[PDB]
């Protein structure tokens, strides 16, 4: 459960980045919005959709 | 409409711009690509007395923050061409490079690590006044690329030994680097 | 720990997305990583998807 | 030559391109032997074909039997006995309307009328109902074998008493296999 | 765009509809005339995106084939000739 909410938290960290919100986790995590495996996402759900 | 390239209107505009941002926050992303057109027209040409116009658009681009993510190829270029320039008065030169300072803290920077670092290293060379500031933007630079830097520690180092330059600052992040431990 | 903002910030109001916004993604990230998709300046490369 | 999807598309092209172009011999002869640098005559046979009835219409008729045997890829010249082959259908088609042409009308007729009781054996065993877009390209033809045999058998015999039995069950024949098509209704009308 | 579009063709051949709309915009509106060198250039890539579209590309051929046949008669949006008879033979190639 705790590793299926941090995967997901890495998400919203991308997510809520962009409406001016930062999230907040106790064991710090470092900045992840910009690694490159996210535009492997993109295009990935893009050809899916 | 009212923005036209005189003095007199784009000080206020500006302000209400510095305004708008810090109230909608992330929903102005997307009014910004209407007021770009505008933003990239003050940078290429301006009368203003000693820059100040553009300083305090510098100013407002300082709180753009995330907005700016899908748009910083379009504004970064003209930001670099006034701290590269010989001709630019100082002051405007300085927010400049203390603009892309701010920038690093909420954007990613590692598509232009070439465009920023190769002029950061001329102004090194030719204006000896910037070199605590642009030091300070460099480091701030470095902390954010990471070990994506380790290519350009040489060429840089071969300025920094040229004209005998210390920050704190840098010199812990590189041999921070180079021995793999970043906080 | 997990917190949705930091202690400054106040979470958005935006209409389209849910006010749930830090739950949602937590445990919903497909339905809402897809709405998300949606939203951004990316579909205007990927035309008749609403 | 190097683009192996564009091949499809550029036959298609080539097809089109050449219909503009004047009807005269010379021109398309050197206008094929151009394509003929990258595709095989087993392929483009509906350029072929069109080349073989250019030549019919300006009486080069050796020149055209030429093509077509070619395409059928047997002789019947030398042999006068045998079956024409029929695995490429309408190129024996065509082999025909030539053949009647230039005067071998009686053995033309007498071929063709072979030809449909061959073809329509090839339609009523031979459809398996996945082949049925081979059978409607075959129905397209047999109107085309059936008006021919008509339309001849007038310019052999005549018009009176006993002809015109046959004929009319030709042509009506034709406008059965091709509901739509102008000439099975202009015909029998 | 144009150097993308030739050579990484796998990439841009689902996005055609879009870059091919945000290019034809560019030939219809009436103040890209102070810089020749954007309609060269958008000209240029439509006949490089005609070459990796093919067939995929019809539809809009019909519009780009008056804009172009425009711009040959009367040179007041100055393009090279060379580039809109070298994209007109492109189109019609693909």
């Amino acid at each position: 459960l705790v590793a299926s909410l941090f995967r997901n938290f890495l998400l919203a960290e991308r997510i809520m980045r962009s409406y001016n919100c930062t999230p907040v986790s106790s064991p710090r995590l470092p900045p992840t919005y910009m690694h490159a495996m996210w535009q492997a996402w993109d295009l990935a759900v893009d050809i899916c959709l | 409409e009212f923005w036209v390239m005189n003095t007199s209107i784009q000080s206020t505009i500006i302000l209400l711009i510095e305004q708008i941002v810090v109230a909608l926050g992330g929903e102005f992303k997307l009014y910004l690509p209407q007021l770009i057109p505008h933003m990239l027209r003050v940078f290429m040409h301006d009368n203003s007395p000693g820059r100040i116009v553009s300083i305090k658009l510098l100013a407002a681009i300082q709180l753009f923050g995330a907005n700016l993510d899908d748009y910083l190829h379009l504004l970064l270029p003209p930001i670099v061409k006034l701290f590269d320039a010989p001709e630019a008065p100082l002051p405007s030169r300085k927010a400049a490079l203390e603009t892309v300072d701010r920038l690093t803290e909420s954007l990613d920077f590692t598509d232009y690590a070439s465009r920023i670092i190769h002029p950061i290293v001329r102004t090194l060379d030719q204006s000896p006044e910037l070199r605590s500031t642009a030091m300070d933007t460099l480091s701030s630079l470095v902390f954010q690329l990471g070990k994506k830097y380790q290519i350009f520690i040489p060429m840089v180092n071969k300025v920094l030994v040229r004209h005998r330059i210390n920050h704190q600052r840098y010199d812990v992040l590189i041999c921070r680097i180079v021995k793999g431990y970043t906080l | 720990q997990l917190a949705a903002c930091e202690a400054t910030e106040l979470l958005p109001m935006i209409p389209d997305l849910p006010a749930d916004l830090f739950t949602s993604c937590l445990t919903t990230p497909i339905k809402i990583a897809l709405r998300w998709f949606c939203m951004q300046k990316c579909v205007s490369l990927v035309p008749g998807v609403t | 030559k190097l683009v192996p999807e564009r091949r499809e598309i550029i036959r298609q092209i080539w097809w089109e391109r050449l219909q503009g172009c004047q009807r005269i011999v010379e021109d398309w002869q050197k206008i094929l032997m151009v394509r003929s640098l990258v595709v095989s005559p087993h392929e483009d046979m509906r350029t072929w074909l069109k080349y073989a009835s250019l030549c019919g219409k300006s009486g080069r008729l050796a020149l055209a039997h030429k093509t077509l045997v070619l395409l059928l890829g047997v002789d019947p010249s030398r042999q006068l006995d045998h079956p024409l082959p029929t695995v490429h259908p309408q190129v024996t088609y065509a082999y025909m309307k030539n053949m009647w042409k230039s005067a071998r009308k009686i053995d033309a007729f007498q071929h063709m009328q072979h030809f449909v009781q061959t073809m329509q054996q090839q339609a009523q065993h031979a459809i398996a109902t996945e082949d049925q877009q081979h059978k409607q390209e075959l129905h397209k033809l047999m109107a085309r074998c059936f008006l021919k045999l008509g339309e001849w058998q007038l310019n052999l015999q005549g018009i009176n008493e006993s002809t015109i039995p046959k004929v009319l069950q030709y042509y009506s024949a034709a406008t059965e296999h091709d509901r739509s098509w102008y000439k099975a209704w202009h015909a029998w009308a | 765009l144009g150097h993308l579009v030739s050579n990484a063709p796998r990439l841009i051949r689902p996005y055609m509809e879009p870059i091919l709309k945000a290019l034809i915009l560019k030939l219809k509106d009436p103040d890209p005339d102070p810089n020749p060198g954007v309609i060269n250039n958008v000209l240029a890539t439509i006949g490089e995106l005609a070459q990796v579209s093919g067939l995929e590309m019809r539809k809009w051929v019909d519009e780009l084939f008056i804009i172009i046949m425009d711009m040959l008669q009367d040179s007041s949006l100055l393009a090279k000739r060379q580039v809109a008879l070298w994209t007109l033979g492109q189109l019609v190639a693909s």
